[PDB]
DNA sequence: CACTCTACCGATAAGCAGACATACCTCTCGACCCTGT
RNA sequence: AUCGAGAGGU
């Protein structure tokens, strides 16, 4: 069983896995991206890009189904430690380019709290990720129970049966995986259903708070 | 390391490289004597230096012990990555490979 | 009449007594009774016995049986239907006989009687059955004589031969690993079961001692023959010198033969004479038990205090949901399972459960630690670990440690999976220059050019790892990195250290004439700045350091890790599938660990591990490699996965220590953990975070 | 309600240019006592046949000394963690520690090698500097005095280099008096200078046992060779726990010490007061007796004796009220030993000396231990044996540093090299032969350590010893009644201490010995004597669980009610309890048979029939005839 | 003699009882007191040395 | 469009002292010092 | 009456 250790740069495999997981995350987000683009494999990416990765080709885009201004994106701009000026420059580029400005801005390394203060300068929300936090996808795990989120007409029918507000419902913090992987603003219960075969119908309506 | 003493005063000899003669000499700091024996001024020191895997299905002679240490290594006779089973030596001392 | 149903184990707390079970067994051994004897027992019954079982025979006339006595002891009308016994109006139909199933059968009987009619009927049944059974035995008598503790010299020689056969692996126990120790424990358990089967042939020991209980078997075998092992290396209460340089010298001074493997293989028993060395070892073991027991009684008290200072305000309201007294917060939506099964439990609206769960969680721990059980020690420790986890933690050993599963081979070739397991280690070990060094030399070279330094480091031929002269390559890149970094102050002579180079030409042998070794594989790293020997000496001591230490990257390795070992585990504990295996195959699962590179934020113990292994596609991304901890699944997956990993581990530990099921209490505790925004234990900082997040104004609790 | 005391009077002689100093308490049955006096004056004058002595009456309360166990101070203690060898001694001035270490104070970082330095009078002096100061002449000589024989190449070349660099620090360590002065400067520039010339301090506080300086140096040699051999791994660090490295201090050193503390207070008061008179009467006015008296008493009462090492702290656990509940509680209260604080566990040196089975259970588990039946502690032998040793061949350690020490083995008495001997095996033999012909002290222990080439002879106080039968004399003397002394003398028995024992090959019993006579040198008198007084009498003690026999020998034996006192009128204790009709057991242990004392067993023989009786006997309850309890049994 | 490390053997203990006249293994036939009928199980009976503790019941009750 | 130079926020260790002996309950046996009128 | 210490059954 001679392991065909990839003599290609590990950065290439890292970038491929990160882009694949990001495209699947956006597919889960309910955005229209061509499934043929998601179907790209490691060998295809190696044939197109080679074995040495390039930080010049980073364009990813998406669109909403029924909205008029909702289009989030991913740019792997980070390859070394950067400043607030770099994020400001890329934001100005996408601001003078088009209106889809709201996007994910992943970073290859640790983030600074000054950037977290600077995201408020942009009139939209972003999601600082890592280049290693997108190397192994979630929701494709044999231990993750499927999470379903309701809309504010049948979830609103929780005051009918329970007659309880979201504060007394079991909380979830907006820093875990399945809360920062789908996109959840306060005011929607995550009707967790336990598909663990040992777990019975322990639905808890664990909402975000 | 090598240890030498002044013939005249039985004192520690310090190494000194003569740039003129391009040869190493040993001279005592305390008094006045020098010479060379082997030109081997050494900083000699003995730099100080595990069974992680184990098998459960290797065939034994008679009792089915199924105990051995399996690990991938390269043999000196045939180059290449090959499983090297460290047998428990039930009836033979030679290590067998798969 | 109301606390019969236990909120801890779920079954009746009125368990069976020793005399009761003994009397019932010696009464069921004789199915038919006499006339006067049968009449004298019924007297203590409740109603008369009109119909006799055996009307007429050859020599006996009216003869009754124990079944009708149990019937007249039973209530008036009842219908158990427990797949083994049928009753219809105080009329028992069949009653099975076994070795220990009678207790479970009568327990099912009394539970059915309680759930059918009520508690008063069960109390009357017990009050009518106890004196009857006490009287039954009293006539018969039970006692143990010296014949019951028969040695059976033939079986004794058989046991001695088994001991001689089993003492051979004793030499390789305390040296290789703990897996051989577990195999030794299994073999000792097998020999103990054999001795118990050879011992329970008597009439009184089989009726007085339990069979399914392991503690009873141990306490019976240890007092008749083949005293168990009493010197182990797992206990940290005593010092290792006592078994490294004391027992061997004692056995060599006192015994004739060497017998180095005579530590817990004592042949004497309690019925026969005990050697003075055996008595010494037994007293050492008894002292270890006593100190462990005292700690087991001392520390879990503080643990119970800590977990009780927080679970005193969890009470369900009239709405059916679990509410809190402060800020009217909700913990759970309903106390009680809502599965396909339905039972009218004793849990009501205005009943406190947080205190109940606190006591029901402090009880199993107490037992596990009061006894000196090493099997229960590991189980107790895991529970203790889950009870001390904190919101803020730094570089703990558990978080860095990560399990590492694999993917089954498509080919299915024998050992293909194992081939993969050994291979992946090779990309996660950390071999370093040091390991490979064996000597250190410095010679003087004759003579612009001026370079008189040839380390000849002399690494051993460990070409099994296969590292190439590519050692030179990592040394070159490391010295280039060190020289390029100019922000550090007071650095070594990097401008002159660039002359290091490795060359193996089978002709560099210039060692001293003493020894006549003539080895190979030299190392010619040299750095020159001047000619005086003092500068050469001091420079050498500084740079020597970077090589054997820093050159970890040289062979077969990644840094940011210590090593990788393969551990076999049962897959049924982490996942439940429809095509699960027997969990007995020799499948090996790796356990990486991280080397103070967990200094990274929160836990990147994972982030570090997924990064190193990026050149192996055998790693499966479903049924993920989960970190063996509680707080790292909070960052890897959502809060639901942490909840699941907590409840499963608590349930497994409770099932290992005790038998009662407390799934509802475990779920309640795991939900009580998820209130302040992060999974927090029951400690001082956790209580402060709880009082700050939920706005608890209770200075009295913190003052106590 | 008064202290049986005794007045201590000294002759003082104040001259300007037999007073009473205090009262020590006496121990019943001691030489001072009037009850030991002569022949029994009167059984009737109160005495109970049962009572034996060993207690002090302090203010109407009998009190006893639990012996305390302390570390030997007569041997070099190598410690592995900081790599130090030490010559601990009691006078603080005397302690000298040579300690290897990666020193970052003046030397380089961890890349450098470790170096050997000493610690004397709160100073940091290199070793080679010292050797020179004590008279070593050349570096070669010194190396011989630290004759690491082994070649562990890595360690030696490091120590050598580092040592030589710490020496050059001083301008002329090798030649002249500069090394000595270096030392002098250092000792004087310390926080509390001795203020005594270096040359007297080298003789005075550095190795007081030895006389010459050169000799003192050779000893610095042995002291380093050990730290070195240990680092190389040939010899092993000392275990605090093993008894061979411990001494038991009974009621002599504990009384000596508290008086020393107190005598001092008095001398200080006297002087202060005398000053007032001297500036600008009977001697008695000046010295206050109360000081010793009151002080000793306060200690006995409040039970806070002085700390052995720290000088202003009070240890507790030295005195304890004797318990008179049964006759045996008293016997086991006078044989207890303690270790103030792997120490909570048995050890293999506690064999024959302390009991492996019994111990308190509770906080003091393990720490308080009980002596064995046949164990005798030793007392300082006043006679000095050096001369005698010389008679058997032993040659003086040569003063000159130069001499070779070709093959002699060192002989060390109570920790001081006193001689060199040639064929150790022969020497030890002759010495032993003398011990057994009664020409040398009985309690002297001769140990020949083949590995380190030394004979160590000890004759100090505190060493636990026990008797043991010897083989050849057993063969032809017994054959061709005995008081103990006659036996010890003609050498058919002997007292062998813990270290010497390690050398001995002792057979477990007479039968075992008989099977193979040649291989065994000594034979134990009886395996039952390895336990305490309260454990060696239990029938089938090795047939029960360890916890069970521990409980029975610690609490059930003390709480047993029988046999309280022969004269019961002269005693007014708070509770006493006496059996109406006490009985002896039917079975005979050897130990009871020898001791010939009957208060050992407190109880009555009861015919038991294990059985179940109507369920009143379940779960450890006891059911008893109401007519044996009325015909008199168990009435108190 | 029952000295702690040189106890009489079990074979010796039991070949004494036999010579005495009691059953080799130490048990004896017992007839029930209340009824007079022989009882089926032989009972083990012998003389043991018991002790009384100082912790009496009367002081405890309060 | 490159350079240097010190004011300011982090992360760092890094050193500094403390702090702790589950709980119900029983019994007995001793408890501050120097100086002036 | 108070305090502290020691020895205990759980
Ligand atoms: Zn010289």
């Amino acid at each position: 069983l001679s392991k065909y250790v990839d003599l290609s740069s590990e950065e290439s495999h890292r970038y491929y896995l990160a882009r694949r997981n990001g495209l699947q995350m956006l597919r889960d987000r309910g955005y229209e991206v061509s499934d043929e683009d998601i179907n790209l494999s490691l060998h295809d990416f190696r044939t197109v890009y080679g074995e040495r990765p390039d930080v010049d080709r980073l364009r990813i885009s998406a669109l909403h189904r029924s909205d008029s201004t909702k289009k989030v994106k991913i740019v792997f701009f980070g390859t070394s430690m950067v400043k607030v000026n770099a994020i400001r420059s890329v934001v100005a580029d996408i601001l003078s380019q088009e209106t889809i400005t709201g996007l994910i801005l992943v970073l290859q390394n640790h983030v600074t709290n000054q950037a977290l203060k600077a995201i408020e300068l942009f009139s939209f929300k972003v999601e600082i990720f890592q280049i290693t936090d997108l190397l192994v996808n979630i929701t494709k795990h044999s231990l993750k129970p499927q999470h379903q989120v309701l809309n504010d007409e049948e979830k609103t029918t929780l005051l009918k049966k329970f007659s309880i507000e979201e504060k007394q419902l079991p909380r979830i913090s907006k820093k875990d995986a399945i809360v920062r992987y789908y996109g959840l603003e306060k005011g929607q219960v995550v009707k967790v259903n336990y598909r663990g075969e040992l777990t019975e119908s322990h639905v808890a309506f664990r909402c975000v708070w | 390391s090598t240890m030498k003493f002044c013939r005249e005063c039985n004192n520690i000899l310090y190494p000194k490289e003569d740039k003129e003669q391009k040869i190493l000499l040993y001279a005592c700091r305390n008094c006045d004597h020098q010479e060379v024996a082997d030109n081997s001024c050494v900083y000699r020191n003995e730099v100080h230096h595990p069974t992680l895997p184990r098998t459960k299905a290797v065939r034994c002679s008679k009792c089915q012990h199924r105990e051995a240490v399996f690990f991938q290594a390269t043999a000196r006779g045939e180059e290449g990555m090959t499983l090297f089973f460290v047998c428990c030596n039930p009836n033979c001392g030679h290590r067998w490979r798969e | 009449e109301k606390q019969l149903l236990s909120s801890h184990t779920g079954q009746l707390i009125l368990q069976m007594g020793s005399d009761s079970l003994l009397s019932l067994r010696v009464m069921l051994e004789r199915v038919f009774l006499d006339k006067a004897t049968a009449q004298q027992l019924a007297m203590y019954g409740s109603l008369s016995l009109p119909p006799p079982a055996l009307r007429k025979s050859s020599k006996s006339g009216p003869a009754w049986t124990v079944f009708q006595i149990l019937q007249l002891a039973f209530p008036e009308r009842l219908s158990c239907k427990g797949d083994r016994f049928l009753v219809d109006g105080s009329d028992l139909l069949k009653f099975d006989f076994g070795v220990d199933a009678m207790g479970s059968i009568i327990n099912e009987i009394v539970t059915s009687i309680f759930l059918e009619k009520g508690p008063k009927e069960t109390l009357g049944f017990f009050d009518s059955l106890q004196p009857l059974l006490m009287e039954s035995l009293f006539a018969e008598g039970f006692s143990l004589s010296l014949e019951d503790l028969s040695m059976s010299r033939a079986d004794m020689d058989v046991i001695h031969n088994l001991i001689i056969r089993e003492i051979s692996p004793m030499v390789s126990r305390l040296r290789l690993s703990y897996r051989d120790e577990l195999q030794l424990e299994n073999s000792i358990h097998k020999v103990k079961e054999v001795a118990a089967n050879f011992m329970l042939k008597s009439y009184s020991i089989r009726n007085l001692i339990d069979i399914k209980s392991n503690s009873a078997i141990t306490k019976l075998v240890q007092q008749t023959g083949f005293l168990g092992l009493q010197l182990s290396d797992k206990k940290k209460f005593y010092t290792k010198t006592l078994v490294e340089d004391m027992a061997i010298f004692c056995k060599r001074k006192y015994g004739r033969i060497s017998s180095s493997g005579d530590f817990g293989i004592v042949k004497g028993c309690f019925f026969h004479g005990l050697d003075p060395y055996e008595e010494m070892a037994h007293s050492i073991a008894a002292r270890e038990v006593i100190v462990r027991s005292s700690r087991g009684l001392a520390e879990p008290g503080t643990l119970f205090k800590n977990l009780m200072a927080v679970l005193r305000d969890i009470v369900i309201t009239n709405d059916g949901t679990v509410r809190n007294t402060c800020s009217n917060s909700v913990i759970q939506f309903k106390y009680g399972v809502d599965s396909e099964r339905g039972h009218q439990g004793l849990f009501e609206a205005g009943e406190p459960v947080g205190v109940l769960a606190a006591t029901a969680m402090s009880n199993p721990a107490y037992k596990a630690v009061l006894d000196s059980s090493p099997n229960s020690n590991s189980s107790w420790e895991l529970m203790k670990e889950v009870l001390l986890c904190k919101v803020n933690f730094q570089n703990t050993t558990n978080d860095r440690r990560v399990i590492l599963y694999l993917n089954e081979c498509h080919c299915g070739k024998r050992f293909c999976q194992e081939n993969a397991a050994c291979t992946v280690r090779n990309k996660l070990n950390k071999v370093s220059l040091k390991d490979t060094a064996v000597e250190f030399l410095v010679e003087y070279r004759k003579q612009g050019i001026d370079s008189c330094l040839h380390g000849h480091i002399h690494l051993n031929k460990t070409l099994l790892q296969d590292w190439n002269i590519s050692m030179q390559d990592i040394h070159q890149k490391c010295e280039d990195v060190i020289n390029s970094l100019g922000q550090k102050k007071k650095k070594k002579a990097t401008d002159d250290f660039k002359r290091t180079s490795l060359s193996v030409s089978e002709c560099c042998s210039f060692r001293d004439p003493c020894g006549s070794k003539g080895s190979d594989m030299p190392c010619l790293t040299f750095s020159y700045n001047a000619t005086d020997p003092d500068l050469e000496r001091t420079l050498d001591v500084l740079c020597n350091t970077v090589y054997p230490v820093l050159l970890e990257i040289v062979i077969k390795g990644d840094s940011r890790i210590c090593s990788a070992n393969i551990i076999w585990n049962s897959s049924d504990m982490t996942t439940w599938i429809r095509n699960r295996h027997a969990s007995r195959r020799g499948e090996w699962v790796l356990d990486v660990t991280v080397e103070k590179s967990a200094v990274k934020q929160s836990g990147d113990a994972w982030r570090v591990v997924i990064d190193s292994c990026l050149s192996v596609l055998h790693l499966i991304d479903t049924k993920r490699s989960i970190p063996y901890s509680v707080k790292q699944v909070q960052e890897l997956l959502g809060l639901s996965c942490a909840f699941e990993q907590a409840v499963q581990r608590l349930s497994a530990s409770v099932r290992m220590v005790s038998k009662g099921v407390l799934k509802e209490h475990i779920i309640l505790l795991a939900n009580n953990m998820t209130c302040s925004g992060t999974m927090l234990g029951f400690n001082s900082g956790g209580y402060k975070a709880l009082t700050r997040s939920l706005n608890i104004k209770a200075p009295f609790t913190e003052a106590t | 309600n008064m202290t049986y005391s005794a007045r201590i009077k000294v002759n003082v002689q104040v001259e300007v240019f037999d007073i009473l100093i205090g009262s020590i308490p006496v121990m019943v049955k001691s030489i001072l006592c009037k009850t030991s006096e002569k022949g029994k004056e009167n059984c009737k004058k109160g005495d109970c046949a049962f009572d034996q002595g060993g207690y002090f009456v302090i203010k109407g309360a009998e009190k006893v000394f639990i012996a305390q166990e302390q570390m030997c101070t007569k041997r070099l203690w190598i410690s592995n963690s900081p790599w130090t060898v030490s010559f601990r001694s009691e006078n603080k001035r005397n302690r000298f520690i040579v300690r290897l270490s990666e020193n970052e104070k003046a030397e380089d970082y961890k890349r450098r090698e470790k170096v050997l330095t000493v610690y004397f009078l709160s100073t940091e002096i290199p070793v080679w500097l010292l050797f020179f100061a004590l008279g070593v002449s050349s570096d070669k000589e010194a190396m011989d005095l630290i004759a690491f024989d082994g070649d562990d190449a890595s360690i030696t070349n490091s120590l050598i280099a580092s040592i030589h660099v710490a020496d050059a620090v001083c301008e002329a360590f090798r030649c002249g008096n500069n090394a000595l002065t270096y030392v002098e400067q250092q000792i004087k520039s310390t926080k509390f200078p001795p203020a005594e010339s270096v040359d007297e301090c080298l003789h005075l506080y550095l190795f007081p046992g030895l006389q010459s300086l050169k000799k003192k140096a050779r000893f610095l040699g042995y002291m380093v060779k050990c730290l070195l051999n240990s680092y190389a791994g040939k010899r092993k660090c000392e275990n605090r726990d093993s008894f061979r490295n411990k001494r038991i201090e009974l009621a002599g050193e504990l009384l000596e010490r508290e008086i020393r503390v107190h005598l001092a207070h008095a001398r200080r008061k006297m002087t202060r007061a005398m000053q007032k008179h001297l500036s600008g009467k009977p001697i008695e006015h000046y010295l206050d007796a109360s000081v010793i008296t009151n002080g000793l008493s306060r200690a006995f009462s409040t039970g806070a004796w002085s700390h052995p090492f720290r000088k202003m702290e009070r240890v507790s656990g030295v005195v304890a009220n004797l318990g008179r509940a049964n006759p045996l509680q008293t016997l086991i209260d006078l044989r207890r030993t303690r270790q103030q604080v792997d120490a909570r566990y048995p050890h293999p040196s506690h064999w024959g000396r302390v009991c492996f089975l019994s111990t308190p259970d509770g906080e003091n588990c393990g720490l308080v231990k009980n002596m064995s039946l046949l164990g005798l502690v030793s007392t300082q032998s006043l006679e000095s044996v050096v001369e005698k040793l010389f008679a058997c061949g032993m040659e003086e350690l040569m003063d000159d540093t130069c001499t070779p020490l070709f093959g002699k083995h060192k002989v060390l008495l109570n920790g001081d090299w006193v001689g060199l001997c040639a064929d150790s095996e022969s020497f030890v033999a002759e010495l032993k032969s003398r011990r057994r012909q009664s020409e040398l002290p009985r309690e002297m222990e001769i140990k020949r350590d083949k590995d380190d080439n030394e004979v160590r002879i000890f004759t100090d106080a505190g060493r636990l010893l026990r008797p043991l039968l010897v083989v050849e004399n057993l063969q032809k003397l017994k054959q061709e009644q005995y008081p103990f002394d006659h036996l010890l003398d003609h050498g058919i028995l002997e007292l062998i201490g813990i270290e010497e024992e390690e050398d001995c090959n002792t057979a477990w019993g007479i039968k075992q010995l008989l099977k193979e006579p040649k291989i065994y040198t000594h034979c134990e008198l009886d395996l039952s004597f390895l336990l305490g007084v309260s454990c060696a009498v239990v029938p089938f003690a090795n047939h029960d669980h360890g916890r069970r026999v521990l409980y029975q020998s610690q609490k059930h034996c003390q709480q047993a009610i029988g046999f309280s006192s022969t004269n019961p009128n002269i005693r007014c204790d708070t509770l006493s309890q006496q059996l109406f009709y006490p009985q002896k057991p039917l079975f005979k242990t050897l130990a009871s048979e020898c001791l010939k004392k009957e208060v050992l067993f407190n109880g009555q023989n009861a015919i038991v029939a294990v059985n179940v009786h109507l369920g009143y006997n379940q779960e450890d309850s006891i059911v008893m005839n109401k007519a044996s309890l009325e015909r008199g049994m168990f009435r108190s | 003699h029952a000295t702690p490390f040189s106890t009489p053997g079990v074979t010796e203990i039991t070949e004494q009882l036999h010579r005495a006249g009691f059953s080799r293994w130490g048990n004896e036939r017992v007839y029930n007191g209340r009824s007079g009928e022989m009882m089926r199980s032989m009972i083990f009976m012998g003389p043991t040395f018991y002790q009384r503790l100082v912790h009496m019941s009367e002081d405890k009750v309060k």
